[PDB]
């Protein structure tokens, strides 16, 4: 269960309150995953009083912004029995939407999770997480682009194995970080959309099999 | 931090820890709300009522119990979380529809009733303000740490606290 709730003492219109909550709520608590198991009680909910007076809205959604992302990456460093926070971050998609629908699909992926954890830069599981998306056939594979930190893995310039030996172990080196990142590009059209989680470790399975929780 | 809040915490058995477990957030002032939920099919009881209590867009606080998420806990289930919903608005000199409920933890399980009860009886406000802190750890179940987050913005203050590390990949509408 996601609980999560947010209090200001800032005069805000109604409207443009509960409009600005649903845009911040898509982009951090709507786009975070540590085991794909929406839970039967998530609950996010902000209280706004005008104690203080009127602020910009503008201001005020970016504060926002600011503090459920940090709330966020909290939850996925979190993330039971992690060792490594997830950031997919995916551009090109057709529209926002098909980002997200790509990202979530990588960072739900079992092998993805496990290959993070390992620190084994087995970056083909990132093209079988998209692959997945089988219903977007819009995505071109001789199109798409990935990458793990700054470093790109596909697609194969040029011929055989050394370009991807060296540069798959400069990805092996970036994995060791607490916080991996994956790219991936479409060639689309602007869709993006960032999405979190973590590594699937083996705290993960022993947290959840020796307590009822 | 921010003004008009403050937070009430307790243990009430939700576990047998002794821990606090049992958050009132509240606001000494009427305050607009904003705010996102489940969309399972096993929903609990604590969703419905919110969905209903910030119909009006217009709510003072919210009760929250971890380590029991009173869901698929049937009729039973269902009056008590009517039952604690209004004793906390009450308790708080509160309308009803002003007061929110939010529950985590166990599936299946039913309510410590008889320990509850006997805390509400007693519930009141706490005076002074924030304590955001000791509602960040109330709430937890799973995380290994307590979550809070605090911005300026224009002269006023955002506060925010956040749990969960399983059973997680919100959906929220
Ligand atoms: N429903 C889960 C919440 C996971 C967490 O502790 O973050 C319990 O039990």
């Amino acid at each position: 269960t996601l609980l999560t709730f947010f209090a200001t003492d800032a005069r805000l219109d109604p409207a443009e309150q509960d409009r600005l909550f649903r845009r911040v709520m898509d982009r951090t608590f709507n786009a975070v995953s540590i085991d794909t198991d929406t839970s039967t009680s998530d609950t996010a909910v902000l209280f706004a009083n005008g104690l203080a007076g009127e602020v910009d809205a503008g201001e005020f959604e970016e504060a926002l912004h600011t503090a459920a992302l940090a709330l966020v990456k909290d939850i996925a460093s979190d993330g039971e029995g992690a060792a490594k926070l997830i950031e997919v971050q995916v551009t090109g998609a057709r529209d926002d939407a098909q980002a997200k629908r790509v990202g979530k699909t990588v960072v739900n992926s079992p092998l993805v999770k496990t290959a993070v954890h390992g620190c084994d830069p087995n970056w083909g599981r990132v093209a079988m997480a998209i692959g997945k998306c089988s219903d977007d056939t819009d995505i071109d594979q001789e199109r798409v682009t990935i990458r793990f930190g700054e470093v790109e893995v596909y697609p194969p310039k040029a011929r055989g194995d050394q370009a991807d030996d060296a540069l798959r172990a400069a990805v092996a080196e970036h994995l060791r970080g607490d916080e991996v990142v994956i790219g991936i590009d479409l060639a689309i059209a602007d869709g993006a959309f960032t999405v979190y989680g973590c590594d699937l470790t083996e705290g993960y399975v022993r947290l959840n099999s020796e307590y009822t929780t | 931090t921010p003004r008009g809040f403050v937070v009430h915490t307790a243990p009430v058995g939700l576990a047998d820890d002794g821990r606090d477990d049992f958050t009132v957030l509240a606001s000494t002032a009427p305050a607009t709300v904003s705010a996102v939920f489940t969309r399972s099919r096993f929903a609990g009881p604590s969703v419905v009522l919110c969905r209903e209590a910030v119909a009006d867009g217009q709510a003072r606080g919210v009760v929250v119990l971890a380590r029991n998420a009173n869901v698929a806990t049937g009729l039973e289930g269902e009056e008590n979380a009517r039952e604690v919903r209004e004793a906390v608005a009450r308790a708080l000199g509160l309308p009803e529809g002003e007061m929110l409920i939010a529950s985590t933890g166990v599936i299946g399980r039913q309510y410590p009733m008889e320990s509850i009860r006997e805390h509400l009886k007693t519930l009141e406000w706490p005076a002074g303000e924030g304590g955001f802190d000791r509602a960040a750890r109330a709430i937890m179940t799973t995380d290994t740490r307590p979550k809070e987050v605090r911005v300026s913005v224009g002269g006023a203050t955002l506060v925010g606290i956040a749990k969960g590390v399983g059973m997680l990949e919100p959906d929220m509408a």
